[PDB]
């Protein structure tokens, strides 16, 4: 089959900058006349989506600020001006012959401005601790970037486990993350202490900060 | 509007068989090629194979010759995939796709997740998570306890999607998953908005919705 290589794997670009993605076909994909290369954008979650068709006809819909360009084996998409909502991979295909291939993807990152974490707590629902276990979440709102260390204390002991994390993708309107961090505990745990602290470090706040609740 | 429907996210056992389908709608279905694609997780894309609906012409990528067979019912504008002997390697998001002329695809199924595994389904619990910061509010869902993966959360029906967070399910110690859904809103109007969350969980046919309420005590015993 036909190779597809796409370049760079992932391509981080400020707000409103330009972004240039490469697609190289191990061999020619072109006629004369026509190129079959055609370019998709997966945003998270989401099917891919057709954006570019035959090198450089952009689809219906498509923003105007997508472009393609390229003939023979070097095919490239230009975002001309990159908006948060353009946070997506990118693939390309051809069409030369069976079976079509498409390209490994280039992921697209948005490097926008710094912003602190906004932090709340949750004790656990009284739902909940009726079936015996409680989840204390801890929440993380619309930082950047992505790297942030979060503590869980309770009585002011460092908890050593019990606990997980996630952070979402960048988001589609602001380009930040978000976090959730949520201590599991049994109920008898969970009632035998106090003060229930969530302790988060990241690069746009000078201090540590905590959120707490006592029971 | 052109529509491509996929049947729900399933759990298949090893070496059992599964049919998803593909229902089109808003143009004439034998008018259009239909492809199936996989996206392993986390993963790119690989093309399974072409169906012609009109003539049931089918073109296999040689790899999957032996893994898939392709049909549609033309009276009922719905095309098919039978996966056979399911091992872990199928485990992926199941794509169909139509193009006019076998070239662009240019409209895309939502896909359906099927997870190969022993482990039997389980629906989640949907538990509040009660509403500040900047005069602002969060709340949410935690979903808790299901397998397999996807559960899709959206608040309102649809209408609350602004500050949404909807996070990565977690693996638990036990093999079940988890994962929280919140929002951020006015502080201010926690008394007079109304914050509802439907969660889906496919494979194990729940669909459940979920009354956030502000907490709202001066009694402890």
């Amino acid at each position: 089959d036909i190779v597809l290589t796409q370049s760079p794997a992932t391509l981080s670009v400020s707000p409103g900058e330009r972004a240039t993605i490469s697609c190289r076909a191990s061999q020619r994909v072109s006629s004369s006349t026509y190129s079959y290369m055609h370019w998709y954008q997966q945003k998270p979650g989401q099917p891919p989506k057709l954006l570019i068709k035959y090198a450089s006809n952009l689809e219906s819909g498509v923003p105007a600020r997508f472009s393609g360009s390229g003939s023979g084996t070097d095919f490239t998409l230009t975002i001309s001006s990159v908006e948060p909502e353009d946070f997506a991979t990118y693939y390309c295909q051809h069409s030369w012959e069976x079976p079509p291939t498409f390209g490994g993807g280039t992921k697209l990152e948005i490097k926008r401005t710094v912003a602190a974490p906004s932090v709340f707590i949750f004790p656990p629902s009284d739902e909940q601790l009726k079936s015996g276990t409680a989840s204390v979440v801890c929440l993380l709102n619309n930082f950047y970037p992505r790297e942030a260390k979060v503590q869980w204390k309770v009585d002011n002991a460092l908890q050593s486990g019990n606990s997980q994390e996630s952070v979402t993708e960048q988001d589609s309107k602001d380009s930040t993350y978000s976090l959730s961090s949520t201590l599991t505990l049994s109920k008898a745990d969970y009632e035998k202490h106090k003060v229930y602290a969530c302790e988060v470090t990241h690069q746009g706040l000078s201090s540590p900060v905590t959120k707490s609740f006592n029971r | 509007q052109v529509q491509l429907v996929q049947s729900g996210a399933e759990v298949v056992k090893p070496g059992a068989s599964v049919k998803l389908s593909c229902k089109a709608s808003g143009y004439i279905f034998t008018s259009y090629y239909m492809y199936w694609v996989k996206q392993a997780p986390g993963q790119g894309l690989e093309l399974i194979g072409e169906i012609n609906p009109s003539n049931g012409d089918t073109n296999f990528n040689e790899k999957f010759k032996s893994k898939a067979t392709l049909t549609v019912d033309k009276s009922a504008s719905t095309a098919y995939m039978e996966l056979s002997s399911l091992r872990s390697e199928d485990t992926a998001v199941y794509y169909c796709t139509r193009s006019d002329g076998r070239n662009d695809m240019d409209s895309w199924g939502q896909g359906t997740l099927v997870t190969v595994s022993s482990a039997s389904t389980k629906g989640p619990s949907v538990f509040p998570l009660a509403p500040t910061s900047g005069g602002t509010a969060a709340l949410g869902c935690l979903v808790k306890d299901y397998f397999p993966e996807p559960v899709t959360v959206s608040w309102n029906s649809g209408a609350l999607t602004s500050g949404v967070h909807t996070f990565p399910a977690v693996l638990q110690s036990s093999g079940l998953y988890s994962l929280s859904s919140v929002v951020t809103v006015p502080s201010s109007s926690l008394g007079t908005q109304t914050y509802i969350c439907n969660v889906n969980h496919k494979p194990s046919n729940t669909k459940v919705d979920k009354k956030v309420e502000p907490k709202s005590d001066k009694t402890h015993t």
